[PDB]
């Protein structure tokens, strides 16, 4: 473990409550649906693969979209402009070499101009009040991985796969904090591969029992079982790659006995 | 922006130009950091400085007061502090700075730094020009344009980081990973610099930088830093200098100050002391 592993964990805990978006915001959006958000997020997974962006960059972009749509109404034909600016900002925050604006414009097939993307950027910054350093599922997972005894690369990839699936479906995952989804994703991955359970040292560090994780786990297990049928498939196709040891082809257990 | 009267340019830093200005309504003297926006939109340095400094509320970190997007420009409004550490050291280049003031300043910078680190932020440009002193005796970290939110554990980050004189050997020798230890190295150099009023390692290239480090601390090998001779930019033709005794290098320092400085300037990043552990060092026994 590195020097501040506990101080950082405690702080990320405090920040995730402040950076959380409104649980029911899509009900109040007159013109967009959860299904349109799923199509947007799944497209950004493709963009991430195409430009070789980090998984952290994708998780941040989604957090910016959810916080932006919690306070602004958006028409369907402008939803992809929101996502594009969000991805641009996430990349400038997190990446060593962000793609350029001109490239982000190109991947929308000239639906929007460069000027629109830079103005949407200003708007997103203003609406989010420049607070970009949000805790993600990814940041929690990588800390949780330091408690594996011993490390198992199949567990780590499967847990990343499940974490990333949760970005697609606002209902239900908007009702959970990132640290909870990461705990559910880690336990489910661990159980699928080795048959072991959410370990004692993580209960100690997180204050979460399996019991506290159970509602999210019930939700995540259903997401996992139904993933081959999902209208959106970019994440699944991505975790077929050998880089992620083909974990998206593994069979989910039939029950969790919880 | 109509509320501000520019008084004068006071410096540059990582990105943009910095001005002293006066709020016309409240009378408050501020510092304005200007970015012109004219191609990639808002620079990543600005996006990062702003998001991070909004979280970093601490008495030894400079306070961000406001962000104003005017017509083609971005202005960051900051508290103004009357002096930087570099100028303060130049004006004391003959008398010296009394060791208890050095101790206090170091203690305060370490508090600011431990805060950043416990809040997952690397500064990556600690040098005396970016350390600001107010009329009260407070010192504060500034210019977070090169800073970055880091993960647990870290990945690979930008290689071209930290002003040369303050840059850690693990960056210079090309390690794949670096972390909180790069900031502590910088502070070690600054600690030494307050004592002697001259930069500890003033190199004029990357190789010359290493050589200045080696001459003083001894040329690292596998005894002191396991893995060093395998590092990307390590060369078997590096000269082998012996390490110098600290009571010649920083004579005013007492026993405890020598021990602390040693621990901040360890070659191996895994041996180098953290900011929080440094605050507990016996050297800070009798700190004001
Ligand atoms: C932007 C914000 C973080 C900030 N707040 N106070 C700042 C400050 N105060 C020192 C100073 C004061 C007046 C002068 C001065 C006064 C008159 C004429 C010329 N210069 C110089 C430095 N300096 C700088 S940048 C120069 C140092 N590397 N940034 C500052
Ligand atoms: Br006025
Ligand atoms: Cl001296």
């Amino acid at each position: 473990v590195p020097d501040y592993h506990e101080d950082i964990h405690t702080y990320l805990r405090e920040m995730e409550v402040k950076c959380k978006p409104k649980v029911g915001y899509m009900k109040k959006q007159p013109d967009i649906t959860n299904s349109m958000r799923a199509i947007l997020v799944d497209w950004l997974v493709e963009v991430g693969e195409e430009y070789k962006l980090q998984n952290e960059t994708l998780h941040l972009a989604v957090n910016y979209i959810d916080r932006f749509l919690s306070s602004m109404s958006v028409l369907r034909g402008k939803l992809q402009l929101v996502g594009t600016a969000a991805m641009l900002l996430a990349s400038k925050f997190e990446e060593i070499y962000p793609p350029e604006v001109a490239e982000f414009v190109y991947i929308t097939d000239d639906t929007y101009t460069k000027k629109q993307v830079l103005r949407m950027e200003h708007l997103v910054l203003k609406v989010l009040t420049f607070d970009l350093a949000a805790p993600t599922v990814n940041q929690f997972l990588t800390q949780y991985f330091l408690h594996q005894q011993p490390a198992n690369c199949k567990v780590e990839s499967l847990a990343m796969f499940l974490g990333e699936l949760s970005l697609i479906d606002a209902d239900p995952y908007l009702k959970y904090l990132p640290s909870v989804i990461a705990g559910a994703a880690f336990h489910l991955a661990l159980y699928t591969v080795t048959g072991q359970s959410w370990p004692e040292s993580l209960i100690r560090k997180t204050g979460y029992t399996l019991e506290s994780l159970k509602p999210c786990l019930m939700d995540l297990h259903q997401t996992y079982l139904k993933a081959p049928q999902h209208a959106q498939q970019s994440i699944r196709e991505k975790y077929k790659n050998s880089k992620y040891h083909g974990v998206s082809l593994l069979n989910p257990p039939e029950t969790l006995n919880l | 922006m109509e509320n501000f009267q520019k008084v004068e340019k006071i410096g540059e830093g990582t990105y943009g130009v910095v001005y002293k200005a006066r709020n016309k309504l409240t009378g408050e003297v501020v510092a304005l950091k200007k970015i012109r926006l004219d191609t990639e939109g808002v620079p990543s340095t600005a996006i990062r400085e702003i998001s991070l400094l909004k979280e970093l509320n601490h008495p030894n970190i400079v306070k961000l007061l406001d962000v104003i997007h005017t017509e083609n420009k971005l202005y960051l409004v900051f508290e103004f502090l009357h002096q930087d550490l570099k100028k303060f050291m130049d004006a004391s280049a003959l008398t010296g700075i009394p060791l208890p003031l050095i101790k206090s300043y170091l203690f305060q910078l370490l508090q600011g730094l431990a805060f950043c680190h416990s809040h997952r932020v690397l500064h990556r440009d600690l040098k005396p020009q970016n350390l600001l002193i107010n009329t009260e005796g407070a010192i504060k970290l500034a210019d977070f344009g090169l800073a970055r939110a880091f993960g647990v554990p870290v990945r690979t980050y930008t290689h071209e980081v930290v002003t040369l004189w303050y840059r850690a050997p693990e960056i210079l020798l090309g390690c794949k990973y670096y972390s909180t230890a790069v900031d502590i190295w910088s502070l070690g150099c600054i600690f030494a610099e307050m004592v002697t009023r001259r930069a500890l390692f003033p190199g004029d290239s990357e190789i010359d930088q290493l050589f200045r480090i080696f001459r003083t601390l001894g040329t690292p090998d596998e005894v002191v830093w396991p893995g060093v001779t395998s590092m990307p930019d390590y060369k078997p033709s590096f000269p082998k200098w012996a390490r110098q005794d600290f009571s010649k290098v920083v004579p005013p320092l007492d026993e405890d100050g020598r021990s602390l400085l040693s621990q901040m300037l360890h070659y191996d990043p895994n041996k180098r002391i953290s900011a929080k552990a440094a605050l507990a060092h016996p050297f800070f026994q009798d700190v004001t």
